RNA sequence: GGAGGUAUG
RNA sequence: ACCGCAAGGUUGAAACUCAAAGGAAUUGACGGGGACCCGCACAAGCGGUGGAGCAUGUGGUUUAAUUCGAAGCAACGCGAAGAACCUUACCAAAUCUUGACAUCCUUUGACAACUCUAGAGAUAGAGCCUUCCGGACAAAGUGACAGGUGGUGCAUGGUUGUCGUCAGCUCGUGUCGUGAGAUGUUGGGUUAAGUCCCGCAACGAGCGCAACCCUUAAGCUUAGUUGCCAUCAUUAAGUUGGGCACUCUAAGUUGACUGCCGGUGACAAACCGGAGGAAGGUGGGGAUGACGUCAAAUCAUCAUGCCCCUUAUGAUUUGGGCUACACACGUGCUACAAUGGACAAUACAAAGGGCAGCGAAACCGCGAGGUCAAGCAAAUCCCAUAAAGUUGUUCUCAGUUCGGAUUGUAGUCUGCAACUCGACUACAUGAAGCUGGAAUCGCUAGUAAUCGUAGAUCAGCAUGCUACGGUGAAUACGUUCC
RNA sequence: GCGGGGUGGAGCAGUCAGGUAGCUCGUCGGGCUCAUAACCCGAAGGUCGUAGGUUCAAAUCCUGCCCCCGCAA
């Protein structure tokens, strides 16, 4: 039931306590990461495609 | 590694580094100096040379070897290994000495194996004789 | 064994960001807007045989780069193309934005511009094993030190899958060096969905 | 250096 | 039938049944076969788990549902870097059927916001007067159509784990072999390494090893604020006047390469030792994971072939459940105390976060925290007093002044609301537990061990995860065994 | 009708002579193991058929009853 809840997250709610985060091209709760706005996944995709300032990966 | 400051010498260090615990060297440090201190207190003498005593004492000088059913073969015993054995035999029977302060366990415990008596004496004197009764298998 | 993307291991090496630009805070709207133009330019990129987009922002103006081969199927022939790009583009941003196509010619060199061809040719339904064959034939005539080809899926309509894959030269992964440009491209063939990676690497130089 | 005898799936 | 005292010997079929039985050799795998080598594999050591309570995950049972997935090593504090509602996929009730969402035609139109009645809420119902800026917002009829966290991970892409950072896997040409195959890739010696040399029907090359990459360790060049304080005066306070010397910060550079000395060794590679030097023998630590194995995992990140539902397997709200509970397993936390507990004073960090967020000070509150309100988009200000440690005093071996579970009452913060089901505090109570059976785990150094701190997710919730520093070991005989 | 018996799930001691119910295999949980068996560590499981008396004390002695095995009938 994913793209309605796509819908559903990105309309206002009731009160702000309902509101969450999901990834805004895959829509996925969990492991975003509320600066980018990213999930893991496409987090990894994009930075690696070098599509995201800054991300090297480290060490 | 360094000798200690008061003292001189380096066993008592390594001995430092073997009681201490989760690295509380100043703790072990107190309780050591302390355990000299009442070693001067009762039987007045250096508290080197009672340790140093003790130490001859308890340290042995025979090791066995497991191996193949098990025999376990006698082996003489390296020279730092000796005083390794030494010291950790002397904490770990002071520590089941059983009294109040590890520092009145350590006061007995090198009291006792200066002269001769003592867990840890009886330690040696077990290793040896399990060691002379292994010695066919040299 | 479940190797990584060499470009990934390399951004920030010898290979920048293909998005150039700064914000303290707000990626959470300028990072999905480069997805966003990234995403809209299937219109040129489902013919124009684009390789890769740079992006850059100001204050004022937004400063984008498209590199392709067939540059005259962007432009038009004198703007019209282009044009038609900023009003509906520009129309979603809501900000200035001017473009920069630019061309790299050699387009028998370019990783994703091979997958494309071959991702085209499988769907026409040809042979994986000519494909990847004649690309590297054709690279290695343009004279590249390396070039590495798979295709992994349901070849020949089989049953059920396999990954065949391909190379002459040299593919050095490991060292860091090496610019080598990797592309990965898809293939909605008739039984199923052949993924192609290609891998090319065209001597060696540094950035700076 | 090589040859000959002398517990289950 | 013959012979034999006999045991039995000689002779010697068929019905039927199978589509193979078989021989020599090749590649691998295996071996309770052999030789060599290596690895925290043993061993020498240090500390733990299994014992108890608690947190958490899983199995199993139940329940309306206890959503779905992962299941030897390589599932089990794993997906989930956040289950009160939402999330939530499940269940009950109530509701909708071009639909919560997209593309199209046309009527249109700019739109509505924001009120009130009823409803549990979705919802309708009165309004409120919304205004062509032909694209745009807004609805409305429409059938095309959407939608599916529904099945197949044994149809798949992509992503990943593991054997394993082990050091191996292959190819071109040539040659041997009828051929599968072999050589090379084996041998001597060495190396962490198919690392290097030598030799040799092989010559070369590639993927791998290694270096290039990052960090840490010394120095040098530039620069000197918000960072530093030798020089001087000052002020609580490097704060302020002043200097950028020092530290530090961070760009460029130097540096380490068996580079040099000796000995050994086939003189070669290489080893051992030495000098110098901050550092020496891939300096330490990471990143990087070959061909491929496990039809390993994922169709619930996504995408997707085929199959299925489509007035329902789709969609909306409220409430419940994912938090159950006779039990078993795993991962961790707290302790079972004098190397300690309680109280008091006092000292030294690092890495990080911060805008409608970090919340200093002052004040109120015993404490959770509350009022006001400074500074702060950072080397300024806040988070943020680090704790262990040290100095004293006390308690003096007890189920204890240990431990802090459980329960009772009263409160604080968050939030639309903490019964199910948040954290926290104060008081009261004070359980089990005196260092754990058979078994078994981790670790070779600033490690193990222990003490604090920070951050993502996040309104709020961490014993978990990721990251930081402080104190700081024991041992390695050595390869006989697993 | 006569004579023997009934002790954890199976088979056997213990009854003669009253003094805290025992043996082997099994069952349950956990370990080892790729998994199972064996093996190692723990734990349950017995109003001694039942109901009455005697006894300080009952499997034990006495009474009564219900079954089980033979003989018979
Ligand atoms: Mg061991
Ligand atoms: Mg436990
Ligand atoms: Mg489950
Ligand atoms: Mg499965
Ligand atoms: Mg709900
Ligand atoms: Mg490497
Ligand atoms: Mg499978
Ligand atoms: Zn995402």
């Amino acid at each position: 039931a994913k793209t309605s809840m796509v819908a559903k997250q990105q309309k206002k709610q009731k009160y702000a306590v309902r509101e969450y985060t999901r990834c805004e091209r895959c829509g996925r709760p969990h492991s975003v990461y509320r600066k980018f706005k990213l999930c893991r996944i496409c987090f990894r995709e994009l930075a690696y495609k070098g599509q995201i300032p800054g991300v090297r990966k480290s060490w | 590694v360094l000798p200690d400051p008061i003292h001189n010498s380096k066993l008592v260090t390594k001995l430092i580094n073997k009681i201490m615990l989760d690295g509380k060297r100043g703790t072990a440090q107190r309780i050591l100096y302390s355990a000299f201190d009442l070693v001067e207190q009762r039987s007045g003498r250096d508290a080197l040379e009672v340790f140093e005593e003790a130490i001859n004492n308890i340290m042995p000088v025979l090791e066995v070897k497991a191996r193949r059913s098990n025999y376990q073969v006698p082996v003489e015993v390296r020279p730092e290994r000796r005083t390794t054995l030494g010291l950790r035999w002397l904490v770990n029977y002071a520590r089941l000495r059983g009294e109040k302060t590890m520092e009145d366990r350590l006061a007995n415990e090198i009291l006792d194996a200066a002269n001769n008596t003592g867990g840890a004496v009886k330690k040696r004197e077990d290793t040896h004789k399990m060691a002379e009764a292994n010695k066919a298998f040299a | 064994g479940q190797k990584i993307n060499p470009i990934g291991l390399r951004v920030g090496i010898i290979r920048d960001w293909e998005a150039k630009w700064y914000a303290e805070k707000d990626f959470a709207s300028l990072l999905h807007e480069d997805l966003k133009i990234r995403k809209f330019i299937d219109n040129e990129l489902k013919e124009a045989s684009v390789s890769h987009v740079e992006i850059e922002r100001a204050a004022n103006r937004i400063n984008i780069a498209i590199h392709t081969g067939k540059p005259g199927m962007v432009i038009g022939k004198g703007g019209s193309e282009i044009e038609k790009l900023r009003n509906k583009l520009n129309a979603l941003t809501d900000k200035k934005v001017h473009i920069n196509v630019i061309e790299i010619k050699k387009v028998d060199l370019d990783a994703r511009l091979v997958a494309e061809n071959i991702a085209r040719q499988l769907e026409n339904r040809a042979s994986f094993r000519r494909v990847q064959k004649q690309a590297i034939t054709r690279a290695m005539k343009l004279g590249a030190k390396g070039i590495k080809t798979q295709v992994s899926g349901r070849l020949g309509g089989a049953d059920i899958a396999r990954a065949e894959q391909y190379s002459e030269g040299t593919v050095p992964l490991h060292t860091l060096r090496a610019d080598i440009d990797y592309a990965h491209a898809e293939a909605d063939t008739t039984y199923g969905k052949l993924g192609v990676k290609v891998w090319i690497y065209r001597g060696e130089v540094l950035p700076t």
